[PDB]
């Protein structure tokens, strides 16, 4: 896994290797109203639900 | 002229700050923390490493008997065995059938390589952290070593600055600490004088150099067979080549906060947590008269492109009207938007670009070209891309503005259920009063 | 057999410890500590010494014009002065009339002899206890050097012990020290690298070897007197000799429950204060079997003669009758009394005498021969002189016993007042009990 936080690995004897990850999701912001809640559940999606 | 800020303790983020002196032209100069290091400081309990076994000749007396002879030796043993009948290869000695003897003895030494492979057992406490920082406004840009606590001033081009103590009292490493070569394993180990055969410590002493030495290894003489010479034992198999199998991970690759421990000394470095004070003390020379910096009216901002990714993936355009030709310091009043640079050139042609990163879906903040000022909104879309071997350049906010697409939405919905509960109110209020008249 | 006590931390006391084993008779152990000394953990932060300003010869050129040169070094300082004419002891050279010139140059640096006579600053922090203590019991002293923490176990005779940590956490040393050949002084000293002038700290060395030196003496230059060449300055004095004779007190002078403060390494020694509790483990041969020990039957206590004094006051004279004759442990199972010895020679004629220290008006304590016990009670009166030159030998334990003289009478006088409360209560009772059933 690699959180937004990041991650490494290290593999054999070459030097350890860090990942990020992205903001990245599959909804539409600035869309209809039942896209904007797609956007906010694709990353974040726990507290989306409680407050919708 | 002091000033006093806080900048994150993240490596290779752009920390800039904005100085507003009331007589003089806006300034913004820029923090980077190059390198950090975090020091336990260590008080050594001990070492350990393997042991030797001294094993000398069996003293085997003809025609009588011997008597054992206490030492002072670390785990010494000596016994005596009575009617032995040893033999060589050319005969048998000890003319006497059954009168014989053999004494045996045995004792531990330090191997004689332990001032090589060892390892060390420490007790770790308050950690002092110390940091490479480069700075870098007008014509200044160079990087120095600091302390970071409220207790070491550097001077640089006239400007001095103190790093004061960091947010957070977080360390990695516990109480108790095991050194070996270059890992450092989280550990806690029997205390002296209290080893245990077969596991981590059965001889402990207290530096490479010492002269005495404990060691708890169960070494036991046994009976030789008959007709020969050999002095026989037991003894549990070293304890330092059986942590060196089952010591398990370490902490060079546990520690939280993404940070490399390194050893010789032990160090915890670019370990990112918590926030640096910093207090400056800049010369009038730093700063320059607002009467030959440029003066700016009408400040316009306008947003070309957004897109909310890691590295500068939003670009924006200022719009204004110049009396001189000259440079202006940019800024952006909020931690929303982090810009590209802390320069621009003004001409009377009336139009600057400038890049910035944000991590929101609907931004706002108020940017700043010389003592001007606008206001900046935009509306920006996610990337595609899943993954990137670079860290943001942003600070990872995410709630939108009032004015953006979600939030204007809210405020719609909720406006027209607050018309609807103050109209009822009203209604009711009225017929409730009508009702109090007659 | 393992067991805990605990014991004063108060050098010279004789504590006794008493062992009752269910299948043997009991032991006595005397512990008493010899010496302590609680170190604390240094961090350097500077070195300070007397500075030293050179001066160069000046540079006079005639008919021309010195450019002034800067440099790197401490607090240095560069002038060009216009228009001299200097003589000498032959004349005056520079034909030159008017247009030539002088170039003044000084600096700082540290003296000569700052390897041998400096000041530290340090920071003190967690300090560790150490001690030596002298262990009796059997046929054995020994005097052994402990760490007093939980973690070093010391083995005498075949028993093993462990000292605890101590109960207090207290130190004399503050955050800050500065330590001058044999004193401590408990002071805030400026942060590196912003030391001011004339005060403590104007120059700053980080080690003794340290190439690197931070100067601010407020060094300045003046223009020479006509026809003359000497290189006037003005410059303040320095500040490491301010402070030796304005430093005031120190804190060999001056620390709590009296302890004495020595240097390198700095330490407090014999630093009265909490408790410390040790844990033992003893061999089966320490202990006595039942059978060998004497039987005591039938005994009883009387005393002699009280003055509870700081010395061993108290005659104690203690009666019983026995089958056979040996030794017997001897204990005083309460600190309002303390014994002097641990061990009796019991014999067939059937007297035995101690001595005790008490601090109290009138002492009620239990104590026990091999494995009786008594009861002793006793009327103390006080000493006469005022004042003695040695510590106390008993525990300041002053609650008389409810027994005594004081306590009796009050005991009365409270039973009387509760009888009549009592009658009052009854006759009430009485009364309203007639009338209800009326
Ligand atoms: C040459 O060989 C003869 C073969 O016996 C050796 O005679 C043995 O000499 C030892 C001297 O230590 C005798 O030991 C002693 O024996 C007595 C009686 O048993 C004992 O009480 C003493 O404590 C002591 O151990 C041994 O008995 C004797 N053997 C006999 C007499 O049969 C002789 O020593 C050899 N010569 C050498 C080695 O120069
Ligand atoms: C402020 O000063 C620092 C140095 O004190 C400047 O660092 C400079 O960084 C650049 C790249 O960011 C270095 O150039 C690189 O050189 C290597 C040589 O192998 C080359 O392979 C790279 O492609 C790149 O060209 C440059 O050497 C370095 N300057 C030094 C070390 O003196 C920093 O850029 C300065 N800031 C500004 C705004 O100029
Ligand atoms: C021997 O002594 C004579 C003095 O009589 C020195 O002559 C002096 O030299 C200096 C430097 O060349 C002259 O200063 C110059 O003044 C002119 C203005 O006239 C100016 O244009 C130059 O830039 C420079 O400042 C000075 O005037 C001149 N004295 C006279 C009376 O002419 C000579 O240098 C000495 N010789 C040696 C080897 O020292
Ligand atoms: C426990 O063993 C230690 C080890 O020796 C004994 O310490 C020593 O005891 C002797 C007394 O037999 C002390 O000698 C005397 O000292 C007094 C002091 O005023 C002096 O006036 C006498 O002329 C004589 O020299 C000796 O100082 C002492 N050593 C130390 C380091 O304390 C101790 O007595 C033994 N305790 C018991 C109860 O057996």
């Amino acid at each position: 896994p690699v959180p937004v936080d990041g991650m490494e690995y290290h593999w054999g004897n070459n030097d350890p290797v860090r990942l990020w990850s992205q903001l990245t999701t599959e909804g539409k912001p600035h869309g209809w109203p039942h896209q904007i809640v797609q956007y906010y559940y694709g990353l974040y999606p726990a507290a989306t639900v409680s407050a919708v | 002229y002091e000033h006093s800020t806080v900048m994150p303790n993240v490596v290779g983020f752009p920390y800039k700050a904005h100085i507003e002196r009331p007589g003089y032209s806006p300034l913004t100069l820029q923090m980077q923390v190059v390198e950090t290091s975090l020091e336990p400081t260590l008080n050594l309990e001990y070492i350990t490493c393997e042991y030797k076994t001294v094993v000398p000749s069996p003293y085997v007396k003809c025609c009588g008997a011997s008597e054992c002879s206490t030492k002072e030796k670390p785990d010494y043993q000596c016994k005596v065995y009575t009617g032995v009948y040893p033999f060589m290869w050319g005969g048998a000695y000890c003319f006497c059938d059954s009168e014989n003897t053999q004494l045996s003895e045995a004792y531990v030494d330090r191997s004689d390589v332990c001032r090589h492979d060892h390892a060390s057992a420490y007790k770790a406490h308050t950690a002092s952290l110390k940091a490479k920082v480069r700075v870098m406004y007008g014509n200044v840009n160079q990087t120095v070593d600091v302390y970071v606590n409220g207790d070491h001033a550097v001077t640089i081009g006239g400007t001095q600055f103190i790093f004061g103590p960091l947010s957070s009292a977080w360390t990695p490493f516990d109480n108790k600490i095991v050194v070996y070569k270059d890992e450092v394993f989280n550990q806690d180990f029997p205390p002296y004088g209290s080893g245990q055969p077969g596991r981590f410590g059965d001889i402990q002493s207290r530096t490479v150099e010492s002269n005495d030495l404990y060691a708890n290894t169960a070494l036991k003489l046994a009976r030789p067979s008959p007709g020969m010479v050999h002095v026989p034992y037991t003894q549990t198999p070293s304890g330092f080549k059986y942590w060196l199998k089952e010591k398990g991970t370490a902490l060079n690759t546990k520690a939280p906060f993404g940070c490399q421990i390194k050893t010789n000394p032990v160090r915890a470095m670019n370990c990112a947590v918590g926030n640096i004070p910093v207090s400056m003390n800049l010369p009038d020379s730093a700063f320059t008269r607002i009467v030959e910096a440029p003066t700016i009216i009408d400040l316009t901002c306008t947003v070309a492109t957004c897109t909310h990714s890691s590295d500068f993936g939003g670009v924006l355009t200022l719009t204004y009207k110049t009396d001189k030709n000259g440079d202006c310091s940019v800024h952006s009043h909020s931690n929303v938007a982090t810009l590209q640079e802390a320069t621009a050139k003004v001409k009377t042609a009336g139009k600057v670009t400038l890049h910035f990163s944000t991590a929101s879906a609907s931004p706002s903040f108020v940017v700043s070209l010389c003592s001007a000022r606008a206001t900046c909104s935009a509306s920006c879309e996610p990337p595609k891309d899943h993954i990137v071997p670079y860290a943001a350049s942003h600070s990872n906010v995410v709630f939108p503005d009032m004015s953006g697409t979600a939030l204007s939405w809210v405020q719609k919905i909720s406006g027209g259920l607050g018309a609807f509960a103050i109209g009822a109110i009203l209604v009711l209020v009225v017929v409730t009063c009508i009702g109090l008249r007659r």
